[PDB]
């Protein structure tokens, strides 16, 4: 969620 | 994200002349095994940065920047990912830089849903007349032709069906800002 697909 | 296609979009690194490496907090995010395709606007500017991109994904596409050493890179590229036709060019060919009229001509000439360009070192991702335009900025914060206050940034496109969700990563202060921008095909 917070860093999108890189989280 | 089964059935999603993740495309990293970045460029204007200008390693090693203008910058030594990507920001540490970007490198912690950019790890192997997640990204499917890389679309690079160019100005790496050397083989060492191309090798780095290959550590992140097998499928790396690059177009020729005006400072790239590798003259084999194409001036422009069109690719299809999911339902989207995507155009890629470094953008030093666009005068004045970032010109909306010139980019829209390139959109029509390439016949693309999404046009990616660089050269300004200023992130932009926006819809204009039902087409989508992405500039990932400079992932190193390299100075550009005019100025030095450059925000490091890159983009990740999450493509599914006729929707792309574009995630923009910006280093503001020493913290990463992440925002989500949706574009849908008609």
């Amino acid at each position: 969620d917070p860093l999108g697909p890189l989280g | 994200m089964a059935g999603h296609r993740l495309v990293l979009v970045l460029g204007d690194l200008h390693i090693p002349h203008r910058c030594n490496s990507l920001p540490a907090k970007f490198k912690k995010l950019l790890v192997p095994g997640k990204i499917q395709h890389i679309l690079c606007t160019g100005n790496l500017c050397t083989k060492e940065s191309y090798d780095y991109l290959k550590t992140l994904a097998g499928d790396v596409h690059i177009v020729r920047g005006d400072f790239d050493e590798n003259l084999n890179y194409p001036e422009q590229k069109v690719v299809t990912v999911g339902q989207f036709k995507i155009g890629l060019i470094h953008g030093h060919q666009v005068i004045p830089w970032g010109d909306m009229a010139s980019l829209a001509l390139l959109q029509r000439q390439f016949d693309v849903d999404i046009l990616i360009s660089g050269h300004t070192h200023k992130f932009e991702a926006f819809e204009h007349e039902n087409k989508f335009y992405i500039n990932p900025g400079s992932a190193t914060g390299a100075y550009n032709a005019l100025e030095t206050n450059i925000i490091p940034s890159f983009v990740l496109m999450d493509i599914q069906a006729s929707t792309v969700v574009t995630y923009v990563y910006q280093l503001i202060g020493d913290d990463v800002k992440v925002e989500r921008i949706e574009y849908k095909k008609s």
